[PDB]
RNA sequence: AUGAGGUGGCAAGAAAUGGGCUACAUUUUCUACCCCAGAAACGAUAGCCCUUAUGAAUAAGGGUCGAAGGUGGAUUUAGC
C-alpha cells in the first residue's frame, strides 16, 4: 500500500556547448568464467536494447598461460607439478552513440560489474578539423 | 547543417539519486543497518537499540585506537588522499605563544586557553 | 602418493565440509575460489599485494572472530568496494557480534583507505559434507 | 618484525638502492657516454667507485616475502614456489587452474 | 562565519539519520568520495599542477647558457630527448635534473675541452 | 541460548518486488532467499548441499540482484536522460566526411583500491589523406616524411601518443604536432627541390 | 642518400628525438632518461608491507586483548614450561 | 655468541665417473631460396687477441689458431 506521492527526480541542466560523438563504444570483458561472461554480456545486450542502440556480440578466444614448478621441496626434478591461468574474451560494441548516452551507459555497467572480470573500454570518437590548419 | 545535442553537468550523488527515488522502500524488511540472517535479527526495541549502540562504541573505540596510534595507518596506500580516513592530531605543539594562541581555536578544549592566558 | 588440501582418511568420525574435502585439482572443476579479483588476469598488476592483504585480512579476521568460524571465507572485489562472507555460529552474543563486525570493518577501511563491507551467515552446528 | 636478518639486510640495500637511485643513474649516463672526455668518464668511474656500499640495485635480490627463500620465486607474485603450492591447493588465490591440458 | 558554521553542523546532527538503502550507503560513500568516479578516468587527481605538453617536452628554453654545437650541448639534448620521451617524471623532475646537470658542469668548469 | 527465527521464505508471496528487496549488488543470504536452489557434487545415493551451508553459491559470483524486470526498471527510468544520436549520422562515409580526425583512447578498469595505471596515457588518430590535403607537392612531402605511419591500401594516416602521461597532453601535443607537421609540409627547401 | 638523410633530421625535429647523428653510446643516455631505473621503479620500491607495521599492530591489539593468537598462545607457553623446568 | 654488523678472498684440478651438445661425412660442407641450382671434398660452443650487452666492478659477435676425431669395450638406455 506505501507508494510515494511525490518520486524525486535529480536535478539537470543542459549545458550551452555541445556533447561529444563517440563514434565507436567498444568493450572487451576478461573473465573466467565462460557462464559469468554469457550473464553479463546478456545483461549488457539486453540494457543497450532497452536503451534503443546498435549492437553486435563476437567470442574472441580463450587465452592461456601454464609454467611447471616443482612438486616436492628438496630433491626431485622429474616429479613436477602444473598449473594454468585462463582468461576468456568477450567483445562488445556499440556505434553512432551519444556522449551523454555513453555518460549513463557506463556509469550503469562500471555499478553493475561483477567480482572476477576486468573491462577494457575502447572509446573512438569523430571530431572536425582545426582552426591552425 | 548539423545539429549536436547540448552537454550537461551532473553530480556525483545525483546519478544515484536518480537510482534510489526509482526504488521504492524495502517491504516486509528491518533497516538495512542491520544484518539478514534471523539470528542477528534485532527482534525488539530495546535490544536493537543497545545493537546499534554497541555498534557506534565500536566506532568510538576505532577513533580511540586511531587517535592513540596515528603512526600505524599513517600510511596513505589509497590514491585518494582523504583526512576523513587519515588519524586525527590534537596535540599542543612547542612554546610559542602566537602560534599557540592560533591553535587554541583548533584544539577545542578550556586548559590550554586558561594556560595562555595564564 | 601426494599430500596437499586434503584429508587422511580416517574410520568415519571426522566430519569434513565440502571445499577441505574435495581436492585442489578440483578447484575448477569441483569448486569456485575464495577470492575473486583481476590480478590473476593479463594486463593487471599488483596481484602479489593482492595475494598478501586478503592472507592478512583472512587471518586477522579469523583470529577476530575466533571459535565462531566453520569455514574459509569468501571475497569479493568489485572495483573499489570489497566485500566478506562469512559463516559462523551462534554461541555468542549478538551484542559482541556487531560489535566486533563495526570493529572490524572500521579497522579494515582505515588500514586499506578502501570501501569495506563484511556480512555472516549464522549456522547452529557447522555443516558437514561427509564422515571420513 | 621482518623474517630475518638477511631479509633486515636485503631491505636496508633496497632503501639505499631507491634512495640513491637518482644520482646512480646520472653518473651511469655521464659515464657511459662516449663522445664527453675519458678524464670526465674517470672522474665519474673514480665517485661511483667512492659512493656507498649496498647502494647498488645489484646487490639486493628477489627474495620471497614469507619465507625469505631467494630460488623459486616469481617476480610477478613474488613468493616462493612452496608457499604458492600451499595457497593455490588451499584456493585462496583467485583464478588459477591446474593445468590437466 | 564561525558561528555559521557551528549552526550548519547543528543542523547537520539534526538531519542525519540511519539510511534504508544499499543505494543510500553508495550515497554516503560517494558524498565522502570514497568510491571512485564513473566514468573512470584514471586521471581524477594527479594533474601535475596544471603542466603542459609543451612544457614537458620543449626544453628549448631551458637550455639557454651553453652553445648550440658543443658536446655538453649533444649531451644535454639528448638529457632533453630522454626526458621528453619519458612521461612517468613531471617538469619538476626534469628541471631538477637539469639544474643538478648545470651545477655539475658548472663546478667543473675547470676543463672545458 | 538464543534462538533465531524461520527464514522469510514463508514470509514472502509470490507477489513481491524482487527488484526492491534486492536493489543494489548483495549476497545470496539463503534466509532472505525463498527458492531451494542448491549446488554441489551429489555423494552416490545422496544430493547437493543445502542452500544454507552452500558457501559456494557465495564463492561464485551473483546475479540475483538485477531481474529483468529490474533491468526493464531502470532503463525505462534512465530513458528520460539518455540523449539521441542526430538522424544525418547514417553511414560510415557520411560520419567520416561530417568529422574526418578520428581519434580514440582506452583505458583498463580492475578491482582493488588503487585506481591510476599507465596505460590510460596512450592514445591514436587517424584520418584519412585523400581528402584533407588538396595539394600534391605538400602530399609527397608528407608521405616521405612518414616512414610507417600510413597504409595506402585502406588509404589512412594513423598516429599514436604515448610521450605525456596526461590523457589531454597526450591529445593536444598530437593536435599541435600534426598542425606543425602540415605548416611544415606546405613549405619546402632547395635540397628538398633538387632529387 | 642526403635527400633521406635530411628526411630523417626533420622527421626528429619534428618527432622529438636527435636530428644529428649519434652513437649508440650516445642514444645510451637518450633510453637512460626515458626508463626509469629499477632501483626507483615501484616493482623494487615495493616488494611487501612492513612486517614492522603487521607484527606492531598485532602485538599492540594482543595486549588490547582482541587477537587470541595460537602460535603466540603456544610459544609462550612453552616458554612458561621452559622457565619453570629451567 | 654457537647471535649480529663490514672488507677480503673462497669457489682450482695429477686424476676416475655421470647426463647433455658437437661433429667423425658425402643423407656430408658453402652459397640465394627453404627444396628442380652451382661449387668443396669435413670438424673448436677449446685456446690467444679484440668489440659490444648490463653492471659500480659472465654472455653474444669478429680475426687467428684449423688438432683429438675416421661412427663405438663387453654392456646398457628410450620408444607401438
Ligand atoms: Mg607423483
Ligand atoms: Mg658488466
Amino acid at each position: 500500500v506505501d507508494v510515494p506521492k511525490d518520486l524525486t527526480k535529480p536535478v539537470v541542466t543542459i549545458s550551452d556547448e555541445p556533447d561529444i560523438l563517440y563514434k565507436r563504444l567498444s568493450v572487451l570483458v576478461k573473465g573466467h568464467d565462460k557462464a559469468v561472461l554469457d550473464s553479463y554480456e546478456y545483461f549488457a545486450v539486453l540494457a543497450a536494447k532497452e536503451l534503443g542502440i546498435s549492437i553486435k556480440v563476437h567470442e574472441p578466444p580463450r587465452k592461456i598461460e601454464r609454467f611447471t614448478l616443482l612438486q616436492s621441496v628438496h630433491i626431485y626434478k622429474k616429479h613436477r607439478v602444473q598449473y594454468e591461468m585462463r582468461t576468456l574474451y568477450r567483445c562488445l560494441e556499440l556505434e553512432h552513440l551519444t556522449g551523454s548516452t555513453a555518460d549513463v551507459y557506463l556509469e550503469y555497467i562500471q555499478r553493475n560489474l561483477p567480482e572476477g572480470v576486468a573491462m577494457e573500454v575502447t572509446k573512438t570518437q569523430l571530431e572536425q578539423l582545426p582552426e591552425h590548419i | 547543417e548539423v545539429v549536436i545535442p547540448k552537454k550537461k553537468t551532473w553530480d556525483k550523488v545525483a546519478v544515484l539519486q536518480a537510482l534510489a527515488s526509482t526504488v521504492n522502500r524495502d517491504t516486509t524488511a528491518v533497516p538495512y543497518v542491520f544484518q539478514d540472517d534471523p539470528y542477528l535479527m534485532p527482534a525488539s526495541s530495546l535490544e536493537s537499540r543497545s545493537f546499534l549502540l554497541a555498534k557506534k562504541s565500536g566506532e568510538n573505540v576505532a577513533k580511540f585506537i586511531i587517535n592513540s596510534y596515528p603512526k600505524y595507518f599513517q600510511k596513505d596506500i589509497a590514491e585518494p588522499h582523504i583526512p576523513c580516513l587519515m588519524p586525527e592530531y590534537f596535540e599542543p605543539q612547542i612554546k610559542d605563544i602566537s602560534e599557540a594562541a592560533l591553535k587554541e581555536r583548533i584544539e577545542l578544549r578550556k586548559v590550554k586557553a586558561s594556560v595562555d592566558m595564564f | 602418493k601426494n599430500r596437499a588440501a586434503r584429508v587422511r582418511v580416517s574410520k568415519g568420525d571426522k566430519p569434513v565440509t565440502y571445499e577441505e574435502a574435495h581436492a585442489p585439482h578440483y578447484i575448477a572443476h569441483r569448486k569456485g575460489w575464495l577470492s575473486l579479483h583481476t590480478g590473476n588476469l593479463d594486463g593487471e598488476d599488483h596481484a602479489a599485494e593482492r595475494t598478501v592483504e586478503d592472507v592478512f585480512l583472512r587471518k586477522f579476521m579469523w583470529g577476530t572472530f575466533p571459535g565462531c568460524l566453520a569455514d574459509q571465507l569468501v571475497l569479493k572485489r568489485r572495483g573499489n568496494q570489497l566485500e566478506i562472507c562469512a559463516v559462523v555460529l551462534r554461541q555468542l552474543s549478538p551484542h559482541k557480534y556487531y560489535f566486533l563486525v563495526g570493529y572490524s570493518e572500521t579497522l579494515l577501511s582505515y588500514f586499506y583507505k578502501c570501501p569495506v563491507r563484511l556480512h555472516l551467515q549464522t549456522v547452529p552446528s557447522k555443516v558437514v559434507y561427509k564422515y571420513l | 618484525h621482518y623474517v630475518d636478518w638477511r631479509m633486515w639486510r636485503d631491505v636496508k640495500r633496497r632503501k639505499m638502492a631507491y634512495e640513491y637511485a637518482d644520482e646512480r643513474l646520472r653518473i651511469n649516463s655521464l659515464r657511459k657516454n662516449t663522445i664527453l672526455p675519458k678524464i670526465l668518464q674517470d672522474v665519474a668511474d673514480e665517485e661511483i667507485a667512492a659512493l656507498p656500499r649496498d647502494s647498488c640495485p645489484v646487490r639486493i635480490r628477489n627474495r620471497c616475502v614469507m619465507t625469505s627463500r631467494p630460488r623459486g620465486v616469481k617476480r610477478r607474485w613474488r613468493l616462493s614456489r612452496i608457499v604458492f603450492r600451499h595457497l593455490a591447493d588451499h584456493g585462496q588465490l583467485s583464478g588459477i587452474q591446474r593445468a590437466t591440458w | 562565519s564561525l558561528w555559521d558554521v557551528e549552526f550548519a553542523k547543528q543542523l547537520a546532527t539534526v538531519n542525519e539519520q540511519p539510511l534504508q538503502n544499499g543505494f543510500e550507503e553508495l550515497i554516503q560513500w560517494t558524498k565522502e568520495g570514497k568510491l571512485w568516479e564513473f566514468p573512470i578516468n584514471n586521471e581524477a587527481g594527479f594533474d601535475d599542477d596544471g603542466s603542459e605538453f609543451h612544457e614537458h617536452i620543449f626544453l628549448e628554453k631551458h637550455l639557454e647558457s651553453f652553445p648550440k654545437q658543443g658536446p655538453i650541448r649533444h649531451f644535454m639534448e639528448l638529457v632533453t630527448c630522454g626526458l621528453s620521451k619519458n612521461p612517468y617524471l613531471s617538469v619538476k623532475q626534469k628541471v631538477e635534473h637539469i639544474e643538478w646537470f648545470r651545477n655539475y658542469f658548472n663546478e667543473k668548469k675547470d676543463i672545458l675541452k | 541460548r538464543r534462538k533465531a527465527l524461520p527464514p522469510r521464505t514463508e514470509k514472502m508471496a509470490v507477489d513481491q518486488d524482487w527488484p526492491s528487496v534486492y536493489p543494489v549488488a548483495a549476497p545470496f543470504k539463503p534466509s532472505a532467499v525463498p527458492l531451494p536452489v542448491r549446488m554441489g557434487y551429489p555423494v552416490k545415493k545422496g544430493v547437493p548441499m543445502a542452500k544454507e551451508g552452500n558457501l559456494e553459491l557465495l564463492k561464485i559470483p551473483n546475479f540475483l540482484h538485477l531481474t529483468p524486470v529490474a533491468i526493464k526498471k531502470h532503463c525505462e527510468a534512465l530513458k528520460d536522460f539518455c540523449t539521441e544520436w542526430p538522424a544525418a549520422l547514417d553511414s560510415d562515409e557520411k560520419c567520416e566526411k561530417h568529422f574526418p580526425i578520428e581519434i580514440d583512447s582506452t583505458d583498463y578498469v580492475s578491482s582493488g583500491p588503487s585506481v591510476r595505471n599507465p596505460r590510460a596515457r596512450v592514445v591514436v588518430l587517424r584520418v584519412k589523406l585523400s581528402s584533407l590535403n588538396l595539394d600534391d607537392h605538400a602530399k609527397k612531402k608528407l608521405i616521405k616524411l612518414v616512414g610507417e605511419r600510413y597504409c595506402k591500401t585502406t588509404d589512412v594516416l594513423t598516429i599514436k601518443t604515448d610521450r605525456c602521461p596526461l590523457r589531454r597532453q597526450n591529445y593536444d601535443y598530437a593536435v599541435y604536432l600534426l598542425t606543425v607537421l602540415y605548416h611544415e609540409s606546405w613549405n619546402t627547401e632547395e635540397w628538398e627541390k633538387s632529387k | 642518400s642526403e635527400y633521406a638523410f635530411r628526411m630523417s633530421r626533420l622527421s626528429a625535429r619534428l618527432f622529438g628525438e636527435v636530428t644529428r647523428p649519434t652513437n649508440s653510446k650516445s642514444m645510451k643516455v637518450v633510453k637512460l632518461f626515458s626508463e626509469l631505473p629499477l632501483a626507483k621503479k615501484k616493482e623494487t620500491y615495493d616488494w611487501y608491507p612492513n612486517h614492522h607495521t603487521y607484527a606492531e599492530l598485532m602485538q599492540t591489539l594482543r595486549f588490547l586483548g582482541l587477537y587470541r593468537d595460537e602460535h603466540q598462545d603456544f610459544m609462550d607457553e612453552q616458554k612458561r614450561l621452559k622457565k619453570l623446568r629451567g
